[PDB]
RNA sequence: GGGGCGGUAGCUCAGCCUGGGAGAGCACCGGACUGAAGAUCCGGGUGUCGGGGGUUCAAAUCCCCCCCGCCCCACCA
RNA sequence: AGGGGGAACGCGGGGAAUUGAAACAUCUUAGUACCCGCAGGAAAAGAAAGCAAAAGCGAUGCCGUGAGUAGGGGCGAC
RNA sequence: CACAGGUCCCAGCUAGCCCGAAAGGGUUUGUACUGGGGCCGACGCCUGCCCAGUGCCGGUAUGUGAAGCCCGGGUACAAC
RNA sequence: GAGGCGUCGAAGCCCGGCCUCCGGGUCGGGUGGAGCCGUCCAUGAGACACCGCCCACUCCCCGCUGUGUGGCUAACCCCC
């Protein structure tokens, strides 16, 4: 029957449709080496520069270690800032500290999951998450879905917004733009629909048009046969 | 179909005619028991041969008539030759 | 009970022993537990009556209507032998001040009379084995008479769990219930149940005597 | 070493049914004598004379391997124990010499069943186990 | 052939462990009512309650023997 | 003190399919082909929790025989 | 065929999805302005009606539902 | 089995909790201070006469045992 499918290459690890890392210089971490605790750390905005590998507005940051490492950009942003960090760190935009040390109602950015690795949500250029709700038990944040996560409050983040944004998707306009667009991350593109691709290519169509199968597929189904609506709980907006 | 529910008929036993009376045999379960039941752990991965049920009908409108006649002179069944198809008996007084 | 407890088990001439200061001599009750006790076959069914080797101590009233030559044979044993009037007498009203229903025990018949024994005195002597049923016997003068003279105990099957013959009221030694005892049981285990422990539990016991279960 | 059966390849062959099984295809090779080949490989010239299981922690098992050093003239000269100059010795635990190895081997059996195991396992093409 | 559930007044059934001559609504018939159109009232009963037997004090349903429908399972003993 | 090599043979693992059954899936091909590690001049087995003609024997290979016999098996081919 | 544009779908990251015999690995120097999968094919005007069937998804009183476990019978033990 | 129990203190009088088909029974306080009963046998089925074990619906202390759930960390594991 049918080969190995496009997402199925994706995991194998094949060049196609691997993101190139060499044209990339990403990543932020606030420093996990002396833990979420102390202030013995602050360091001065050093440059504005953008990233290519996120092809977003990013912050260069000196550290008082002596360490040059990436913080994510706030709007409003001029060099020569400081940035501290530490719990006695005061609260101004730009500045981090424990959720704890931060007031409810503030726009807030690159907030730990775990407790000491430097951020795992809203890493995202222009986009921001807002601190509702706040208990010493757990601090409720409402990200960028909409969705209320709780976080334990030993966890860092830090005060402003997100520069940018409507710079991360604005219109593509014609083909050779958007061409520009994947170089700059990974997406298979050019790829063209199922419906008139064979059914040894794929598991819908045939040579004429006419689907084969359903969209909605089910979620206990192998792996081979998430093509469709891939774990849909409904479809279609229309009687 | 009617038969009645005692009737004279010829015990071999006792070597006479005498009354029988009537009752359906009467046929065992599985799961132990036998010697082709052991022939059903050779299923582990026997998937073609004999313990794979070979599956296929087409499996009969009819059966024949199957019924103990069972002697009161010593309380011991027999089973004998019979041809009578049936689709609807019904065991009725006598 | 007064004494001791209904789960430890003891023999049957030491589950007797005479010690009362009542008024009343002790009574004796034998009360059995039955396993796989049922009502369609009749040998899981306990509805007989067993002759005791020294009786129950006190007798039974036998009222016999006999008829040809087995009324004068009732009549050598020992008994008056009743008319067929009495049968008019019960059946017709419901009085009291006289009535001599509620009063037997059983009744024998010859075989005519038995249709109208069972319809008139199964009205007043009823359920707990008062009437006369053909079960037991109350049919024959020969062997019925001997036995209810020797002082046969009566028994009748309540369907769960249990079935309980009481033997009689102490009026002998102390071993001759134990014999009593003996042969209550031998009735009921002689009778073939289902499975193990037919007779679940045994227990002996009495009004100011040892109260215990026996082994059975 | 890790609990368990062997973790085997998965095929690209177009087979017939019944030969797929993977978990329903079983060893005969003992875990026991596994542990040994991982330590006789790790340490080129020490030899494996034997090994046991120390216990185990329900996750995973630990056998402790006994090694000998095959030049060394003390073990030699005593002739409590002296098995290890002859060449043969040398080479012991892959072929199955050892206490591991002629457990899981079926030279267990010696009595009834010892029909395809005899003299050795590949001295009757495989029938052995 | 094994198990479970429902077949009750013309219909669909309630109570079935909550037992008796004993149920309920809705059709249907009779009566008001109306110029007509229209809406709403007031009466009536049809199954000891699917069959046949037993225990029970008065059991439809408990027990013993089953017909009819439906769902899950089953030839060579 | 070790790698590596060596004409085949030997030890331990891993382990197909065309084919046969007039097809085909158990079965058959076959523990074959093929793959990995490893020893020797033979290798390995090997001095009894054995046999079981209940009697008689006392480590172990191999050849002849026991025999196409017991048993397995769409009870079909084998 | 691609295509800009349009729509529908899922997931808070110790995720979704997927690769690997294993050890592990891609998307990811990514973090919902993300990235993964289908369907349609610039722009203008529009996209009616149906969930009976088939698919997906959530729930499920009641019914049913395996092995493990438990109890009773059997068996001097075990099968059952 | 038509009788059994008691002056260690009982009916019968006065109240409390009480359930219910208001049938009638249970039950703690006390007055008391020595009977109340069944027989007759009405009643399809008979005796809180007395003596035994029981069957309905159901409730509770104690002993044994599962699962469900929440806290803990000491295993173990994911993050840096």
């Amino acid at each position: 029957m049918g080969k190995s499918l496009i997402q199925q290459r994706r995991g194998k690890g094949s060049p196609t449709f691997k993101s190139p890392s060499h044209r990339f210089r990403g990543a932020v971490k606030y420093i996990p080496l002396n833990y979420t605790q102390e202030k013995t750390l602050r360091g001065v905005v050093e440059e504005i520069m953008h990233d290519p590998g996120r092809t977003a507005p990013v912050a260069r940051v000196k550290f008082e270690n002596g360490i040059e490492k990436l913080i994510i950009a706030p709007e409003g942003l001029l060099v020569g800032q400081e940035i501290y960090i530490g719990p006695d760190a005061p609260i101004a935009v730009g500045n981090t500290l424990p959720l704890a040390k931060i007031p409810e109602g503030t726009y807030v950015y690159n907030i730990e999951g775990i407790p000491g690795d430097g951020g795992k949500y809203v890493r995202a250029g222009g986009t921001y998450a807002l601190v509702v709700s706040r208990e010493p038990d757990k601090v409720i944040v409402q990200l960028p879905s909409g969705e209320l996560k709780a976080f334990n409050p030993m966890c860092r983040a830090t005060i402003g917004v997100v520069a940018g944004g409507g710079r991360l998707e604005k219109p593509l306009v014609k083909a050779g733009k958007a061409y520009y667009k994947y170089k700059a991350r990974n997406k298979f593109w050019p790829t063209p629909r199922g419906v008139k691709m064979n059914a040894v290519n794929h598991p819908f169509g045939g040579k004429e048009h006419h689907p084969g199968k359903p969209t909605t597929t089910s979620r206990r189904a192998p792996p081979g046969r998430k093509v469709g609506h891939i774990a849909a709980r409904r479809t279609g907006r229309r009687k | 179909m009617k038969y009645p529910k005692q009737i004279r008929t010829y015990c071999p036993f006792c070597k006479k005619h005498t009354i029988h009376k009537v009752e359906r045999v009467k046929k065992r379960p599985r799961s132990e028991l036998s010697a082709g039941q052991r022939r059903f752990r050779r299923i582990l991965k026997g998937y073609g041969g004999f313990p794979r049920p070979k599956p296929e009908g087409r499996e009969k409108p009819v059966k024949k008539l199957d019924l103990r006649f069972r002697c009161t002179e010593c309380g011991k069944a027999h089973t004998r030759g019979r041809g009578f198809r049936v689709k609807k008996f019904e065991l009725v007084e006598g | 009970m007064p004494f001791d407890r209904q789960k430890i088990v003891k023999a049957v001439k030491e589950a007797k022993a005479r010690a009362k200061p009542r008024n009343f001599t002790q009574s004796v009750e034998v009360a059995v537990n039955l396993k796989d006790i049922d009502l369609k076959r009749p040998e899981n069914r306990f509805k007989l009556e067993v002759v005791l080797p020294h009786g129950r101590g006190k007798d039974v009233k036998i009222a016999v209507i006999a008829d040809g030559a087995v009324a004068e044979a009732a009549r050598k044993l020992g008994l008056d032998v009743i008319s067929s009037a009495e049968l008019e007498e019960i059946a017709s009203s419901p009085r009291q001040a006289r009535k001599l229903a509620k009063k037997y025990d059983f009744f024998i018949a010859e075989a005519p009379l038995m249709p109208k024994i069972g319809r008139y005195l199964g009205r007043y002597l009823g359920p707990r084995n008062k009437m006369p049923v053909v079960v037991p016997p109350t049919l024959t003068d020969l062997t019925p008479i001997v036995e209810k003279l020797k002082k046969t105990v009566r028994i009748q099957l309540k369907n769960n769990p249990v079935v309980h013959a009481p033997v009689g009221t102490e009026k002998m030694s102390d071993e001759e219930i134990a014999e009593n005892i003996e042969a209550v049981l031998n009735a009921i285990i002689g009778k073939l149940e289902r499975g193990e422990s037919q007779v679940k539990s045994v227990y002996v016991k009495t009004t100011m005597g040892p109260a215990v279960k026996i082994e059975g | 070493v890790r609990k368990g059966g062997r973790k085997r390849p998965r095929w690209k062959g177009g087979r017939k049914p019944s030969k797929m099984g993977q978990v329903k295809y079983s060893p005969k090779k003992s875990l026991q004598w596994i542990a040994e080949e991982k330590a006789a490989r790790k340490f080129p010239n020490l030899e494996v004379l034997n090994s046991y299981w120390v216990g185990e922690d329900g996750m995973y098992k630990w056998f402790e391997v006994i090694m000998v050093d095959p030049h060394h003239p003390v073990i030699k000269s005593d002739p409590k124990i002296a098995w290890i100059a002859l060449k043969h010795h040398k080479g012991r635990v892959f072929r199955g010499l050892t206490s591991a190895g002629k457990k899981g081997r079926g030279l267990r059996n010696k009595g009834k069943g010892a029909e395809k195991v005899r003299p050795s396992i590949r001295a009757n093409e495989g029938k052995g186990k």
